[PDB]
């Protein structure tokens, strides 16, 4: 059941909470009581790594880059949340997430996800991200930008559909492996 | 309401532009027209075509008139038969040759040849012919004739003796004017079947050795009016005199002659001179009908003594190692007819002129004590009887059929030459058949559909029929026809095609269970890049429901499979959106043709590389199985016409030697009295 260390970074657009709140709440594709308090958590027997993760949440805002930055310096791995439907995620990567591991640790797996994956791509997604003229960013660019500042794997999970989940959730966990 | 657009023009005059209607009587037409010209005496004056040879117009003849055509108006037919009375008898050469011109014109018309007959213009052409001097003038004069006198209006029996005894003496002169011969044979020909004592006075004006000669000229059409003749004089000879005629034809080599400058002849055979050569064979066949229709009197000691003759030939029971059915008194064996004494004339022709055959196909049966022998008497019989039927002696000339056997003109006895080689293929196909007494009639039958798949390839003479009997197989040929009249049938016939349409989607479908077989088992595939020591080969599987995948890897081994499971096991199957093939995989050519990729959500995807064409088409149809679509593979179309084959097979063991009926028949009215007798 071994717990874990999660510390999950992301961005404020993304909305990891509902995401998790959704996930192991167990309940429906849909529907789950969100919270307010947020180091969430959640667990399998998973794989002989019959596992539990305490999942950090500070505050997802920027008031913590100190409050965030003492959730940093010893977390087993970090949950490091982007989204699709605003490119300005799929660049926050490589450049506030990223650094601030460059920042806390060189040593310890780090990930990334564009959430929104579900949301990337609707005619009103699509469409305003003509509006604003930039791209439901292609998992493509995705996977030169993985291959590019360090996700271990390359993620993406929606509560909604309560799915992506275990598989973001999968090594997630398995970073042991 | 009935109209017709024409043009009706006269030398000197514009045309005139009528819309004719139908229902006026052509009367008030002319009438029309000659005020419309000036032209006083309407009534002399009728309509005829301006085109081609101009028949004159009538009431009946009106109904043909198509719009736009040009018409004359014209002398009334009454008035063309007038003037060419007057113009052909005048003392001006050059008037009379074209009256006779003009007159052999327009004799093809029957409403002109009417009046022209009316008037006895033919006694003016028949004496032209008997008394004229010097004799162009009498080509048009008999050509004319012979188009006066094809319409009906008088009888044949008006000429005079005289005239008879000229077209005899034109066409029994040394060769004479081409035209003025040809003539003469048409009216002969004419003359001979129209009137029967015509036919007498002309076979005592003509001899054979004059008819015969004309063959030898170079024209095809003195040849035909030339055995036009013959047939003539055949047709309404005597059934007494016609033997008699028939031998005085053959002591002059008629057949020989006509075989030299006829059918070996250097100008093709022509349609009527296939027709005439047609009844003369019709007619030298009907020749033996008399004989083939009298029964032998097994009183008459002369007629038993031809069967004791016909016995010592073959020996040197009393009868039964000769094969007669009454051992004691053969001369029953001959009261039946067909044959009766045409039996008895082939079997005693093939014993003094085939002596060899003969004797041999008689001693393999006269000694057999078995039940093996084949009694040569009443197969003779039998064999005299259905080569009758199946020739049809005794039936009438007509006037549809060309067709002859050229095989007949090589020899002067071909019947009877004829029947020895059909009784020796009929012993050969006894002995190939181990058949036995009782086995007779089916024998027959062979040697008849035998026989009869002989003649279709027109021998050009008896040794070629000989040879193509050689040819022929028991029931081989016939098995062949059996099994080829089927696969054309097959498809080509709607009442067969029906049934092709209805199961044909169940076929596929049964099809369709083994495929979904073949996709629960899964098999190989090759991974793309899949080198050093990546696993290339991969097997597959799928679960009972159709809705969760199954697969695992291989290795390239040198025994077989080792059904390793892979982390890439289960896909569940409902989300399988849709499955491409070739170019359209996202990463050798034949691999690519062989590459097809399984599209499912969004970006989630799969290549694949089916080990063979084979599981090429399987993988593809069994996809297109689990989202429903039709099998898109011909070897699939295959396995569907393989079933359907068989499908139709069924059926046709119901509908056996019975003919297919490709216009379907109709539905009867329906039982008004729903009060079934017999419960249900």
């Amino acid at each position: 059941m071994q717990a874990i260390k999660c510390v999950v970074v992301g961005d404020g657009a993304v909305g990891k909470t509902c995401l998790l709140i959704s996930y192991t709440t167990n309940a429906f594709p849909g529907e789950y009581i969100p919270t307010v308090f947020d180091n969430y958590s959640a667990n399998v027997m998973v794989d002989g790594k019959p596992v539990n993760l305490g999942l950090w949440d500070t505050a997802g805002q920027e008031d913590y880059d100190r409050l965030r930055p003492l959730s940093y310096p010893q977390t087993d791995v970090f949950l490091i949340c982007f989204s699709l439907v605003s490119p300005a995620s799929f660049e926050n990567v490589r450049a506030k997430w990223y650094p601030e591991v460059r920042h806390h640790c060189p040593n310890t797996p780090i990930i990334l996800v564009g959430t929104k994956l579900d949301l990337r791509d609707d005619k009103d997604t699509i469409e305003k991200l003509k509006e604003k003229k930039l791209t439901p960013i292609t998992y493509p660019q995705g996977l030169a930008m993985a291959k590019e500042i360090g996700a271990v794997k390359y993620l993406e999970c929606s509560a909604l559909t309560q799915r992506g989940l275990k598989t973001v959730f999968d090594e997630a966990i398995r970073a042991v492996l | 309401a009935d109209i017709v657009k024409v043009a009706i023009e006269w030398p000197g005059a514009y045309p005139k532009l009528m819309e004719i209607d139908q229902k006026k009587p052509l009367s008030a037409i002319i009438k029309e027209v000659c005020d419309g010209w000036s032209l006083a005496n309407h009534e002399y004056f009728a309509l005829q075509h301006a085109d081609s040879s101009n028949f004159y117009i009538t009431e009946k003849n009106r109904n043909e008139i198509k719009n736009g055509t040009i018409l004359r108006l014209t002398t009334s037919p009454a008035q063309n038969a007038q003037q060419l009375h007057e113009r052909i008898q005048s003392s001006s050469m050059d008037a009379k040759l074209e009256a006779l011109k003009d007159l052999a014109s327009l004799s093809r018309d029957v409403t002109f040849a009417q009046e022209f007959i009316n008037l006895d213009g033919i006694s003016l052409l028949t004496q032209m012919v008997e008394s004229g001097t010097e004799l162009d003038m009498l080509s048009f004069t008999l050509t004319a004739f012979v188009e006066l006198m094809d319409h009906g209006i008088v009888s044949w029996d008006t000429f005079s003796v005289a005239f008879i005894k000229k077209i005899a003496s034109f066409v029994n002169k040394s060769a004479i004017d081409i035209s003025i011969l040809q003539r003469s044979l048409a009216i002969l020909e004419s003359m001979v079947l129209n009137s029967h004592d015509l036919y007498q006075k002309v076979a005592q004006e003509i001899t054979i050795g004059q008819l015969i000669p004309h063959l030898q000229g170079s024209d095809q059409e003195i040849q035909t009016y030339t055995i036009a003749v013959i047939n003539a004089l055949f047709l309404k000879a005597p059934d007494e005199r016609r033997q008699e005629m028939a031998n005085i034809l053959a002591q002059k080599q008629l057949r020989s002659i006509i075989l030299t400058h006829v059918i070996r002849a250097q100008r093709a055979i022509n349609n009527e001179m296939a027709h005439q050569l047609y009844v003369l064979q019709v007619l030298t066949f009907n020749l033996l009908e008399d004989r083939m229709m009298t029964k032998m009197d097994p009183q008459d000691q002369a007629q038993r003594d031809i069967i004791f003759e016909l016995r010592r030939i073959a020996f040197d029971r009393d009868y039964k190692k000769l094969g007669f059915i009454n051992h004691v008194n053969p001369a029953m064996d001959f009261t039946q007819t067909p044959p009766g004494m045409l039996a008895l004339d082939n079997m005693l022709y093939f014993a003094k002129h085939h002596q060899d055959a003969y004797i041999r196909i008689v001693l393999e049966n006269s000694s057999r004590e078995d039940k093996h022998e084949c009694p040569f008497g009443r197969s003779s019989i039998e064999l005299t009887k259905m080569l009758c039927e199946i020739l049809k002696v005794g039936e009438l000339p007509s006037e549809t059929c060309n067709d002859f056997h050229p095989m007949f003109f090589t020899h002067d006895r071909s019947f009877e030459e004829f029947f020895c080689i059909c009784i020796q293929l009929l012993n050969k196909t006894w002995k190939e058949m181990r058949a036995t007494s009782e086995d007779f009639n089916k024998v027959m039958q062979v040697v008849k559909e035998q026989v009869m798949r002989a003649l279709t390839t027109k021998p050009s003479s008896l040794d070629q029929f000989k040879s193509k009997l050689q040819n022929l197989s028991y029931t081989e040929i016939l098995k062949i026809r059996q099994s080829e009249r089927m696969n054309q049938e097959d498809f080509q016939s709607r009442p067969i095609l029906e049934l092709k349409e209805k199961i044909q989607p169940e076929i596929l479908e049964l099809i369709k269970q083994q495929r979904l077989n073949r996709l629960v088992e899964g098999t190989c595939f090759r991974k793309l890049n899949a080198r050093r020591r990546q696993d290339k080969f991969w097997y597959c599987r799928l679960s009972p429901n159709h809705k969760v995948l199954h697969y695992g890897d291989l290795e390239e081994s040198p025994q077989g499979e080792v059904p390793h499971d892979s982390l890439q096991d289960k896909l569940p199957v409902a989300d399988i959106k849709a499955v491409v093939t070739g170019k359209d995989c996202p990463h050798n050519k034949e691999v690519l043709e062989l590459a097809f990729s399984i599209l499912y959500d969004s970006n989630c995807q799969l290549n694949f590389i089916a080990p063979d064409k084979h599981e090429y088409c399987i993988w593809t149809d069994g996809l297109n199985a689990l989202l429903g679509k039709d099998m898109m593979s011909d070897l699939t179309r295959n396995d569907l016409d393989t079933l359907l084959s068989m499908e139709i097979k069924l059926r046709l063991l119901d509908l056996e030697n019975i003919q297919i009926p490709d216009a379907p028949p109709p539905i009867p009215k329906e039982p008004s009295n729903y009060d079934f007798v017999y419960d249900c």
